[PDB]
């Protein structure tokens, strides 16, 4: 509606992991009908008033405090848009925030972190709108997960441990469509964490399981892969309008 | 030297009760006042503020957004009465005016928040050694003004400027 | 939406002020009257029928 | 649904007709109203006048809000306090020892010797909204409103707050002209992240919203006839419970 | 003598003030001082190429609470170091304002330090500081399971029983003769503006309107007066 006139939809790169690409209905409206991915989790709105009082006593001064003409050293950050105030060292800005984060203090399920250097600008959006999903953490090309949490996994059909125990361990966190961008993803902790052959060993996050792309329908046909890319989307028109 | 050897120590004391406010007066650095090429001063408040009153011409004046008293449903209905002149007790910039009146003139905008996040406290240099604790109350930060200008006629010439901009600032001045 | 949007429009201020007419001459008038509300908390209970 | 993302300035390329970039950003109420309130900075492509100034090309003349035609975004700077060219180059950029970026500035500020005096800057945006008489005085109160809470209502409302305010319109401005001229690329708009979506939260808000000033209108109705009769407040009769579900 | 006189003071004899940022969760403990206002005491270190400056606590003062219990602070008191910053580019002035309408000037800032913790606290207590100080339901509704209450049938309406008592009181239906004192009622208004509105002069007499247009026709004569409305107005004849 607001804007037309020579404007196709195709395919965005943005779309990898969010949306699932193999289900759109086979009439006039494809492509302009979108899903939603197998585990994705949408972003629902928070207020950011404890989080910007924890912002000004970690060295952080106020616009109608200083001057803009001699502090032209720092880097900028932003909070829903608005300018909050700078710091002097950008380094241990974002490492410091990024610590806490994944000891269940920050919310990590609305607030997300972007550092971004070519533009000098340090976005945070907590509004709703925003697509989350979690991903692996790599630390030090390795999967920060460990064995022994796996053990943890099944004591929950005996005793208690669900998944909000497993978010405050720091070994999956919420991962957005801007803090992916600015972050180095990874395939499976198994062929990049070979030191012999690696053009580049920098990963810090990874993906849960490859088949995470497909939705509902989509998940439904064996191998999606081996078939043809637009007969796999004839299939979700398919299933909904059967029986059983 | 004294500013690098000299190690003291004293006693910081915070009063609960006081006899005057403590604000803080900002200026500019840029400009390089002379603090003792000043004799007297008049600080009182500003009188801008006291100008505007009547404004029930709606919606004749305008409007996107229908402010009628901001409900944008109904229309109508003498009643506006919601822009009454209200110098606050305390929400009003100052204005200084050094030496006479067209000597030097200041004006600055109050700031809005100022106990939001932390506090502004002063410390002096009492003679017994101790020191004394201001609390701040509002901040203010002062800008330099013009003396006596007055342009005259700015919806007569705006037009015929904006049409042709083929004139002299020189021929304006003489007229008036 | 069930816990914060609903009360978020009512944090503001729903209620609004009203004076009453003078009506000059007809005795003491002195000062009309002048009727205020006011909110505090939405309450929602179990869905009945 | 889905929407796009607001309070984010944004670069598209708009050379279809007389312009040739535009710069769309809304600024929309966090959990208030939300006006919309889109500003819209487009960059015209006229080139050749002449006899008269033949530099048509460097002006800017957003779209403001409500406003009929288009007006110089340099005017502004004049009723927000600010009447040196000293501070409003501080408020696009924080280091101006860049020549290249001064070519693309110095033309615009010809615009702003016009207008020198805060209270005239006042008068002529709220001369052409429309046109209540020969009194100037009247449309400087509407231009006051305007500014604070129709023109960029996220950074606050309040009247202490056009010294922030001002501050916030330069970085929209510097962020437009450094994909105008040679330094930043065009913004996606197929972008996923640079999009929101609509769902449970902000539309049943809105519902929710626009039946509740309906609501308080209904009992104002029955409130004038109070006054006119001279009884007792009833509540429980212009409390309505069927005309909002 | 004046009200708004500024007494230039400090600029004459230059005073050097100092500007400390103190946050939120310091200025409510040094309001509840012990004596008259001495909250401890200041320790200043100056080395050949480090200044250390912090601020030690009373002994009494740290036994004292505010808005809340506080916990690991109530006991001994900590060290509180001091961040010089830059005064450079802004002079900063501090000026006073009695109560009885007297401003004044002190002097000039000439430095300026903030309240920042080194080494004393990381984060498992600035985070339950910001919960106790609000100590609210975060303006959410708590639930109220269900209820069933309604209203009161007072077998009539409490906005038509109160009007019942004042009707009583005094009725408009009141009797008439001699038409003399509503004519001498006349000169006591209209000494003032020349016209008047109809219903004007219903409130202020007592008759109604089928009788008063019997009097108004007889030394009067109506005009629209170009505002549409029944205006009437003594004969200047």
């Amino acid at each position: 509606r607001d804007g037309k006139l020579a404007k196709p939809r195709q395919l965005h790169n943005t779309l990898w992991g969010m949306v699932c690409p193999a289900e759109t209905p086979e009439g006039h409206a494809v492509g302009l009908v979108k899903n939603l991915a197998l585990m994705a989790y949408i972003s629902v709105g928070s207020q950011p008033s404890p989080i910007l009082e924890f912002l000004e006593e970690w060295s952080m001064e106020n616009l109608e405090e200083i001057s803009p003409a001699a502090i032209a050293d720092a880097t900028k950050i932003f909070v829903n848009g608005c300018w909050v105030g700078i710091h002097k060292d950008p380094e241990q800005l974002m490492n410091t925030l990024r610590k806490l984060r994944r000891q269940m203090d920050i919310i990590v399920s609305e607030v997300s972190m972007i550092r971004d250097i070519r533009e000098r600008e340090i976005r945070i959006y907590t509004d709703a709108g925003r697509i989350c999903r979690p991903l692996l953490i790599v630390e030090k090309q390795k999967l920060l997960l460990k064995k022994r949490h796996i053990d943890q996994l099944k004591e929950r059909e005996y005793n208690n441990y669900s998944w909000q125990d497993l978010v405050a361990s720091g070994v999956v966190e919420y991962i957005d469509t801007l803090e992916e961008e600015t972050v180095m993803l990874a395939m499976t902790p198994d062929d990049l964490q070979e030191k012999e052959v690696a053009y580049c060993s920098t990963y810090t996050h990874c993906e849960i399981h490859p088949s995470m792309i497909l939705g509902v329908c989509a998940s439904i046909i064996p191998f999606p892969d081996h078939n043809q890319s637009p007969r796999n989307t004839y299939q979700s028109a398919m299933g909904k309008q059967a029986m059983g | 030297g004294p500013s690098s050897q000299n190690v003291t120590e004293y006693v910081v004391r915070v009063p609960k009760n006081t006899t005057k406010k403590y604000n803080i007066m900002a200026f500019n650095a840029a400009d390089k006042v002379n603090f003792a090429t000043w004799n007297q001063a008049r600080l009182e408040r500003d009188l801008s503020n006291k100008k505007i009153y009547q404004e029930e011409e709606m919606p004749e004046s305008g409007a996107g957004s229908e402010f009628n008293r901001k409900l944008r449903e109904e229309a109508r209905r003498k009643k506006y009465g919601i822009v009454l002149k209200e110098f606050r007790p305390e929400d009003q910039p100052w204005l200084l005016r050094v030496n006479g009146k067209s000597g030097r003139k200041f004006k600055g905008i109050k700031k809005g928040g100022v106990t939001e996040n932390t506090s502004y406290y002063i410390f002096t240099q009492c003679p017994d050694g101790a020191f004394e604790a201001f609390p701040v109350h509002n901040w203010y930060n002062f800008t330099p003004l013009a003396r006596h200008r007055t342009l005259t006629a700015e919806e007569a010439e705006e037009e015929w400027e904006r049409r042709n901009k083929v004139l002299n600032h020189f021929s304006i001045m003489q007229q008036r | 939406f069930i816990q914060m949007s609903v009360q978020r429009i009512v944090e503001d201020a729903p209620p609004i002020d009203l004076q009453a007419e003078a009506q000059h001459a007809s005795g003491e008038v002195e000062e009309p009257p002048r009727y205020l509300l006011k909110f505090e908390q939405i309450y929602l209970s179990k869905p009945t029928h | 649904q889905e929407k796009m993302a607001t309070n984010t300035v944004y670069v598209f390329a708009k050379k279809d007709s007389k312009y040739a970039y535009t710069g769309e950003c809304r600024s929309c109420l966090e959990n208030s109203s939300r006006p919309t309130s889109t500003i819209w900075v487009s960059m015209l492509a006229r080139g050749g006048q002449g006899a008269k100034k033949s530099a048509i090309g460097q002006r800017i003349v957003a779209t403001l809000p409500y406003i009929k035609q288009e007006v110089p975004i340099i005017i502004v700077f004049r009723a927000l306090g600010f009447v040196s060219d000293r501070d409003i180059l501080e408020h696009i950029i924080y280091d101006f020892e860049d020549p290249e970026m001064m070519e693309m500035v110095k033309p615009s500020l010809d615009e702003a010797f016009v207008i020198q005096e805060q209270n005239v800057a006042l008068n002529f945006i709220g001369s052409r909204g429309a046109k209540p008489g020969v009194t100037k005085e009247k449309r400087i109160k509407y231009a006051k409103e305007v500014l604070q809470k129709e023109m960029l209502p996220h950074v606050g409302v309040s009247d202490f707050c056009e010294t922030k305010k001002a501050y916030f319109l330069g970085y929209m401005v510097h962020r437009l002209l450094l994909a105008a001229l040679g330094r930043r690329e065009l913004d996606d708009r197929d972008h996923y992240g640079n999009k929101r979506l609509d769902l449970a939260g902000p539309l049943l808000a809105f519902l929710f919203r626009g039946m509740f000033k309906n609501l308080l209108k209904e009992v104002r109705i029955y409130a004038q006839k109070f006054i006119d009769r001279g009884k007792d407040f009833n509540l429980e009769l212009a409390i309505k419970t069927r005309i909002i579900s | 003598a004046e009200r708004g006189e500024l007494d230039l003071t400090g600029a004459k004899q230059n005073t050097g003030v100092w500007l400390v940022k103190v946050p939120k969760y310091l200025s409510q403990q040094w309001a509840k001082a012990s004596g008259r206002g001495e909250v401890g005491k200041l320790r200043i270190a100056k080395t050949q190429g480090r200044t250390e400056v912090s601020f030690t606590l009373n002994e009494d003062l740290a036994n004292i609470h505010d808005i809340g219990g506080k916990p690991a602070s109530v006991s001994a008191p900590r060290e509180h170091p001091f961040v010089l910053q830059s005064v450079g580019g802004q002079t900063l002035t501090v000026f006073t304002e009695s109560s009885s309408d007297k401003l004044s000037l002190e002097g000039i800032v000439v430095q300026r330090a903030e309240c920042r913790p080194a080494a004393s606290e990381n984060y498992m207590r600035l985070k339950r500081l910001q919960i106790e100080e609000s100590s609210k339901p975060v303006r959410l509704s708590q639930q109220l399971d269900k209820v069933v209450t309604t209203n009161y049938k007072p077998v009539a309406n409490h906005q038509y029983n109160i009007e019942y008592e004042r009707k009583k009181k005094e009725d408009g239906k009141r009797a008439r003769a001699d038409k003399q004192h509503v004519l001498d009622m006349l000169f006591s208004a209209f000494e003032k503006h020349q016209y008047y509105n109809l219903k004007d002069l219903v409130d202020i007499t007592k008759q109604p309107v089928v009788y008063l247009k019997e009097i108004l026709k007889e030394i009067g004569v109506q005009n629209v007066k170009g505002i549409h409305k029944n205006t009437w107005e003594l004969k200047p004849e």
